[PDB]
């Protein structure tokens, strides 16, 4: 879940400015701070806690989907320093032992 | 190493009662002519000095004992241990290092014993108050700070040496099944991972302005007034008010806080209950005989209510205590009307009426728990075998109830379920992967292809309730072992937003709305921020 889109991430910046470079830069953060879930079922924090730290006017282009009708999502959701997190575990599976590697 | 100077050796027990060694120094085992000794019994924790002569060995009955390597094998020094006695029966628990080579390391349960050379009694130490312990961490580079603690199912405690300061903090709370914690070094550069029961991993910065965050948030509970949003925490009130960061800190250690509708000031005291216009000397009286649990307000003044340990319920400023009747109460509720529906642990629902009675307050239906709801003029009973509707003859006075819906739903029945506003329908849900919206009528247990209600594609334990809300469909909350949904009731549509982050729901699941003023919405579990979110 990622390092292929980590991957991506690296060659594909081949043409673009601080504003889509930092703004990857940041979006790195939500890969391990995102959650999985019921997956896009619950697809819903996403768009609006990539508001968070805000270099991005991404959800300002969403102004033409996320508002729409009463079929999909409503305006909501709004946090600005909430739900705290930087959390980078997405897995809710079963485990037993664990431990670091001393390197 | 005893025979190089290379490598660490290991040696355990086995179920021999003699004391068993391994010899390794580069790939596989040796086993060099005899054991030399053995050792009497069998503990558990057992581990090797700063001499190698000496080996600390701990049992199952959470004692000191010693057998030496050299010189004889049982010697001395049984004397003087702490406590013997256990909060909950365990073995003994994990014996530490230092990195020094004399000052030794040791906790025991609720507390710190750090030992030295000569037979013992050096340092104990606590970092503060709180289950019983089973997982602890460890550190080795990071300068031996060792991680501790009674329990802490949230905000797991960090101890630096020789202060009693926390520089550590756990926002992703943790469930408690396995012993496994531990901290990475970080190769020079500093910050915090490890890994714990519930199966993750927690991330944390120990550079901060300040700490003790612990026992200043739990739970959250929120004031009562009309389109006006104030949140209240742990250690009773701490201010709170739309768009502002002020915060204050005072502890009067309360139990449960509850809000009244006004700006009067209801709270808990240990072993009573107290209500006041603000609080200095906060004046009450009660009749109680022991502890309260919790204690709630109503809207209007009339009386008061609340589950105690005991059968007395104190009220103030009113006359006329409630009849009781009852061994002990559990779910209680507020109403407008003069008189209080109050569910029993016995599970016989209570009549009160204020001021006076006139009536006997006893109806014991069923030895099944009973939990309600309301929605205009009838009274709602979720019972743990049927739903019961009572019709009331008058706010003033109940005596007489008259049946109308009664129906003895599917096996594995739903614990509570709830109603809408301005509505007043029928609505029976079963618990697993389904919900059906009904008609009032008798009973009517028919879907069929008529039409599709709704869908439940999660919630499985413990299903919550649901609220009328704007045009669209109606609202289902509660974070409580699963996530809260949105469906509609001829169609299918867009459902809300996750759980917060944290699983283990606060006490109150209840959410914070208007019906039809609708525009912000709360929800937290423990240490979470500012909950604020409205619509444009």
């Amino acid at each position: 879940n990622t390092l292929q889109q980590l991957k991506f991430y690296k060659p594909y910046i081949c043409d673009n400015d601080p504003k889509y470079e930092r703004l990857v830069n940041a979006i790195l953060d939500f890969l391990p701070k995102i959650e999985e879930n019921l997956i896009c079922s619950k697809y819903t924090d996403l768009l609006r806690i990539a508001l968070m730290a805000e270099d991005e006017a991404i959800f300002e282009e969403a102004h033409k989907q996320v508002q729409r009708f009463d079929d999909r999502v409503w305006f909501t959701n709004h946090g600005r320093f909430h739900q705290h997190r930087q959390i980078i575990n997405l897995g809710d599976n079963e485990g037993r032992h664990a431990v670091y590697l001393h390197n | 190493e005893d025979a190089g100077l290379i490598q660490l050796h290991v040696a355990f027990i086995n179920g021999d009662v003699s004391i068993l060694n391994w010899d390794e120094q580069d790939q596989e085992f040796k086993l060099s002519h005899v054991p030399v000794l053995k050792t009497m019994q069998s503990g558990i924790r057992c581990f090797v000095q700063v001499l190698k002569r000496y080996y600390v060995v701990c049992t199952s009955n959470c004692t000191l004992t010693v057998w030496d390597l050299t010189n004889g094998s049982s010697n001395t020094l049984e004397l003087h241990v702490f406590n013997v006695e256990n909060d909950t029966p365990l073995a003994l628990d994990v014996f530490d290092e230092r990195s020094k080579t004399a000052t030794v390391l040791l906790i025991f349960k609720y507390s710190v014993w750090r030992l030295n050379f000569l037979p013992g009694l050096s340092v104990s130490l606590q970092s503060e108050a709180v289950g019983s312990f089973i997982t602890c961490g460890k550190r080795s580079t990071d300068g031996r700070y060792l991680l501790l603690g009674t329990s802490e199912g949230l905000i797991v405690y960090d101890l630096k040496i020789s202060d009693p300061v926390l520089r550590s903090n756990v926002s992703e709370h943790i469930e408690c099944v396995d012993i496994y914690e531990l901290f990475d070094p970080v190769y020079k550069y500093i910050v915090l991972c490890g890994a714990k029961g519930k199966q993750v991993v927690h991330v944390h910065t120990l550079r901060s302005v300040s700490g003790s965050n612990s026992h200043q948030n739990r739970e959250i509970a929120w004031v009562h007034s009309a389109d006006e949003i104030s949140v209240m925490t742990k250690a009773c009130l701490e201010p709170n008010v739309y768009l502002r960061s002020l915060m204050d800190m005072t502890r009067e250690r309360t139990q449960l806080l509850a809000v009244d509708s006004k700006e009067r000031i209801h709270l808990i005291k240990p072993a009573i209950s107290r209500i006041s216009e603000w609080s200095t000397i906060t004046p009450t009286h009660a009749a109680s005989n022991c502890k309260i649990n919790a204690i709630s307000a109503f809207n209007d003044e009339q009386i008061f209510v609340g589950y105690v340990d005991g059968v007395i319920i104190d009220v103030i400023h009113d006359t006329a205590l409630p009849q009781q009747f009852i061994e002990e109460p559990i779910d209680y509720l507020k109403q407008v009307s003069p008189n209080i529906l109050v569910a029993s642990a016995h599970s016989a629902q209570k009549t009160v009426i204020f001021q006076l009675e006139k009536i006997d307050p006893l109806q014991p239906n069923d030895q099944w728990p009973l939990m309600m709801d309301v929605s205009t003029k009838y009274a709602s009973l979720q019972e743990g075998q049927y739903i019961i509707l009572f019709s009331d003859h008058g706010v003033c006075h109940l005596d007489i109830a008259n049946p109308s819906a009664f129906v003895k739903p599917k096996d594995s029945e739903e614990y509570i379920v709830g109603f809408d506003l301005k509505n007043s329908l029928l609505f029976l849900a079963y618990e697993n992967n389904i919900i059906d919206v009904f008609r009032l009528i008798f009973s009517c247990n028919q879907l069929r292809y008529e039409q599709i209600c709704e869908e439940e594609i999660a919630q499985k334990a413990k299903i919550s309730y649901l609220v009328a809300t704007d045009d669209g469909t109606m609202l289902a909350m509660g974070f409580e072992n699963g996530t809260l949904e949105l469906f509609a009731v001829e169609n299918r549509k867009v459902q809300l937003i996750y759980s917060i982050e944290e699983v283990h729901e606060h006490c109150i699941r209840q959410l914070l709305f208007s019906p039809c003023k609708l525009l912000l919405i709360s929800c937290a579990e423990q240490l979470c921020f500012w909950n604020v979110t409205h619509m444009r």
